[PDB]
RNA sequence: UUUUGUAUAAUGGGUCAGCGACUUAUAUUCUGUAGCAAGGUUAACCGAAUAGGGGAGCCGAAGGGAAACCGAGUCUUAACU
RNA sequence: AGGACCGAACCGACUAAUGUUGAAAAAUUAGCGGAUGACUUGUGGCUGGGGGUGAAAGGCCAAUCAAACCGGGAGAUAGCU
RNA sequence: GUAACGGGGCUAAACCAUGCACCGAAGCUGCGGCAGCGACGCUUAUGCGUUGUUGGGUAGGGGAGCGUUCUGUAAGCCUG
RNA sequence: GUUUAUUAAAAACACAGCACUGUGCAAACACGAAAGUGGACGUAUACGGUGUGACGCCUGCCCGGUGCCGGAAGGUUAAUU
RNA sequence: AAUUCCUUGUCGGGUAAGUUCCGACCUGCACGAAUGGCGUAAUGAUGGCCAGGCUGUCUCCACCCGAGACUCAGUGAAAUUGAACUCGCUGUGAAGAUGCAGUGUACCCGCGGCAAGACGGAAAGACCCCGUGAACCUUUACUAUAGCUUGACACUGAACAU
RNA sequence: CUUUAAUGUUUGAUGUUCUAACGUUGACCCGUAAUCCGGGUUGCGGACAGUGUCUGGUGGGUAGUUUGACUGGGGCGGUCUCCUCCUAAAGAGUAACGGAGGAGCACGAAGGUUGGCUAAUCCUGGUCGGACAUCAGGAGGUUAGUGCAAUGGCAUAAGCCAGCUUGACUGCGAGCGUGACGGCGCGAGCAGGUGCGAAAGCAGGUCAUAGUGAUCCGGUGGUUCUGAAUGGAAGGGCCAUC
């Protein structure tokens, strides 16, 4: 709906990415999270990117 | 496959996979067919001559099925673990 | 007055029944992980060896026999699994 | 069809024994005449009852 | 003459050891952000055609 | 005949005699039965031709996997209790 | 003089009755309209099917016309009887 | 067209209650017969002592047969 | 005057007249894969199309919408490179 | 009003009485100016209304003349038809009975008539609905396309000036 | 370095002359007794016109077709998927053009955890200030709240604050529930690696039930799985995703 779709790409260099939805207007700041990366099997910083 | 106009099964389920062309030229041989060759040597074209495998086969694997009761020399084929053990129990040899 | 008049209705909507209610009744013998009751909100509560899922579905966590009892100061209804 | 109907009048379902009207402060015979006159306007058989302790 | 295979059913179903057919689960092509990961994890493995649809697929796919 | 339902005032037939409607081909599955049996069987064709030859080929004896590949295991997964 | 007038042949077809397994798959009887004209008629020719021709009605195109007839695709298809 | 007992007709041949008989179906029983299935005889060829049950039937499913023309048996057999 | 031969002859169609519009001649337009033919051995006082329909008095306002005519500046625009 | 619904508008004329007609009013549901407006002499197998004459059109039929119908002789069809020993009523019933129940009546068979019934005969309802039916027709429905039209390249070249 | 002379030089375009292609339904001569045709002479037009291929526009002139269903006959009207209550007959399920309402999301926190707290309303007193603002006390008892409908829940709170946070994790999953099926839901526990807490423990989203669409065809990123002679690659597959 009003929320767009973004992908959180791993910062561990795997190329793996989670996907999620974000309210662009109300939270313009990018989103960073510590999410598990199965490729390197460690929790690493995941940062926002367009789908 | 018609179901009254409802989307049939073979259309609502997704396709999957591809067909391997090398699998059409690879084949398998049982331990029982080992004694069915001639000369005691299990060459690929020896199996073809004994009509164990088709003419246009180009790979072959011997598997633990049936039993082997003669010395053989499997030359040029790939052999499973159990088939290798069974052949070497029968006193056979497993060339490269 | 010849044929008829006319007039639409605003209703005629409803939803698929969810098949809630007690699945395995008291005295029954369940396998671990058997759903004992699907419900909306903890109408029944999770007693011994009984777990409550997100949709408040009660499932037996241990093999045995179901047992309903009124328990607690609020006279609530607890499902327990007697060890069998 | 095409839905339900529109509300036209309001009724009160009556079961036997229901004490419809009550009256006080009048003589008994005049009460009987008044109740006869009232019952003549109702679609249900009635009877005249009095107050009792229990 | 020779019966003709329904090519779509041939692509979508494969035959196993006792006669059942393996198919791929539906609901995994797109719209995936909103699907819980538990659901996708369950939908990845191949499944078995049920008894009711066995007759349909068998008739569609005679040279299976 | 068609129907929830026909004496129906629902359809068909004036009567007789003759003709008139689930077949054939080829594939595939199940059953029965006959042969052979981890084997079974040949097709075109050759043939003193319903014999005999022809085993090209097909089905089966091994499955798992999308596939490479592995193999009484295999696939999933870094790995399975 | 006149797409003038009255009125037979000739051309039509407004009303009525008959007939409606008819004398006739459109006629007969009594009336009726034009009757030197945009008339009528004999003979021969030309225009053809999504096409002709039409003072126009979807009219006529061999008793058949919102697309002739004959042969073929063809045993079209018919969840209908 | 009687035409709101089926009719005759009925003052009980109506209604109620008490009873005892009788009538009354293709129901049940009696006699005789055929068949399906099951057990049991245990024979095993369909006789298989016997016994118990079962046998309305549309669409439909299963089992078993009759008859017709033609071929082999058949240059046989029947027949001026 | 014409018209639905065969249930409608009319207020319908046609008509002389009027208007708009196209057409400079190898004319427009029509039949025709094309040759060619009609238009016409005519030529704008001619020919085609459309509408109205003798005659008399007339035919008012709207160019926004849809068409048609005229314009080429600017925007968007194909093949090709 | 060939337009006007309400509506038989209202007023006047014609009639003893006029939803039609004629003349008006205007409140034009929903006239109107070349898909022409308003008149218009003549014309019309044109539509509406009125009057004179005339009459069996009618009050209300009567008689007569012919052709049939009717009888005799000859010839000789047809549509239709499950079989019929083919009554009335009341009820019942696939809901309107010759055929069921109850009951009344009724000797067997023709001939001339009538047409109330046999849901009489004809035509696999034309109206209505359905069919993922058909056809023709329309359009600013979709997709095309003939035609008309635009440009590039080709047949297609030269000289010169910008 | 958003200017022009450049030796002009290779070139589009435009314009103007030409004639030799081409046109000629101009004239004359010839085949030839022939207003067809062809040949010749000539006049005019002339690289235009016209035709072929490609291409844009227009195109009911023509053609093929589409134009849903339910329905108290069809049309018109309304509805078509999902959630909640009732009908629904005390398990589940259950129809109507039956009676009432909602959804096509929201949230990086409104999620996890740890610690803490408890509402509506009314009365009394109180500066502006009241019927309703903030303060204090009491009565009350959850008559509140639950991001949004209704139901069922909720005090151990699922309601309200605050700290740290990413479990709104990856691979599975005993066993169930629910469907004709596609599918949908619940789920302890196992492995890895995390958050909170001293710890027990809790956490693979939200108090639960709506917030949504299968397949095909493709797009993006990984993956050397395959990659038609060989090595690559194109492509295809598998995984995530639009
Ligand atoms: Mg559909
Ligand atoms: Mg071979
Ligand atoms: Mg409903
Ligand atoms: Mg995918
Ligand atoms: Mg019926
Ligand atoms: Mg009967
Ligand atoms: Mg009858
Ligand atoms: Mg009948
Ligand atoms: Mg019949
Ligand atoms: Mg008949
Ligand atoms: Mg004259
Ligand atoms: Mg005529
Ligand atoms: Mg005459
Ligand atoms: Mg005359
Ligand atoms: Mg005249
Ligand atoms: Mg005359
Ligand atoms: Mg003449
Ligand atoms: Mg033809
Ligand atoms: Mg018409
Ligand atoms: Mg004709
Ligand atoms: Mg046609
Ligand atoms: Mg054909
Ligand atoms: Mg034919
Ligand atoms: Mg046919
Ligand atoms: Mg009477
Ligand atoms: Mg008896
Ligand atoms: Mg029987
Ligand atoms: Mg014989
Ligand atoms: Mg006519
Ligand atoms: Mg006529
Ligand atoms: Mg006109
Ligand atoms: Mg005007
Ligand atoms: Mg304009
Ligand atoms: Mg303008
Ligand atoms: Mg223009
Ligand atoms: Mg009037
Ligand atoms: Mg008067
Ligand atoms: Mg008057
Ligand atoms: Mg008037
Ligand atoms: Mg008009
Ligand atoms: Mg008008
Ligand atoms: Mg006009
Ligand atoms: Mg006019
Ligand atoms: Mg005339
Ligand atoms: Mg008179
Ligand atoms: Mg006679
Ligand atoms: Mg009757
Ligand atoms: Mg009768
Ligand atoms: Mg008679
Ligand atoms: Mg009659
Ligand atoms: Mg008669
Ligand atoms: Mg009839
Ligand atoms: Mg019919
Ligand atoms: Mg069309
Ligand atoms: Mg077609
Ligand atoms: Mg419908
Ligand atoms: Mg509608
Ligand atoms: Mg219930
Ligand atoms: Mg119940
Ligand atoms: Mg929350
Ligand atoms: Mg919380
Ligand atoms: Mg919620
Ligand atoms: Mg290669
Ligand atoms: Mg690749």
């Amino acid at each position: 709906g009003i929320r767009e779709k973004i992908k959180l790409v791993s910062s561990a260099g795997t190329g793996h990415f989670y996907t999620t939805t974000k309210n662009k207007r109300t939270k313009p700041e990018k989103l960073e999270l510590k999410k598990f990366d199965p490729v390197v099997r460690q929790h690493v910083i995941y940062k926002e990117a367009k789908i | 496959g018609f179901e009254g106009g409802q989307m049939p099964l073979y259309r609502r389920l997704p396709k999957f996979g591809f067909t391997s062309r090398k699998a059409a030229i690879t084949a398998e041989i049982r331990l029982s067919d080992l004694a069915k060759v001639e000369g005691g040597v299990v060459d690929l074209n020896t199996l073809k001559a004994a009509n164990i495998i088709g003419i246009q086969i180009e790979f072959a694997k011997v598997i633990l099925a049936g039993e082997v009761t003669t010395p053989v020399t499997v030359r040029g084929l790939r052999v499973t673990k159990g088939a290798r053990a069974a052949i070497e129990a029968a006193g056979g040899k497993i060339e490269e | 007055a010849h044929k008829k008049a006319g007039g639409s209705t605003r209703n005629g909507r409803d939803s698929e029944a969810k098949r809630l209610g007690v699945k395995r009744f008291g005295g029954e013998s369940v396998l671990a992980g058997s759903i004992i009751v699907r419900q909306r909100g903890t109408k029944f509560h999770a007693g011994a060896n009984v777990g409550c899922g997100r949709d408040h579905t009660l499932f037996a966590k241990a093999d045995g026999k179901v047992k309903f009892e009124v328990k607690g100061p609020k006279n609530r209804k607890f499902i327990s699994i007697e060890a069998e | 069809g095409k839905g339900k109907g529109n509300v036209e009048y309001w009724v009160a379902l009556i079961q036997p024994g229901k004490v419809l009207y009550e009256m006080d402060g009048v003589p008994e015979e005049l009460a009987r005449e008044a109740f006869k006159l009232a019952a003549a306007k109702l679609p249900i058989k009635t009877t005249f009852v009095t107050k009792t302790v229990m | 003459p020779k019966i003709k295979t329904v090519r779509g059913a041939a692509k979508r179903f494969k035959k196993t050891g006792k006669g059942g057919f393996k198919h791929k689960h539906a609901n995994l092509r797109h719209i995936l952000t909103k699907k819980a990961t538990k659901r996708k994890r369950h939908l990845r493995p191949k499944a078995m055609v049920s008894k009711g649809d066995l007759g349909l697929v068998i008739a569609c796919l005679p040279y299976a």
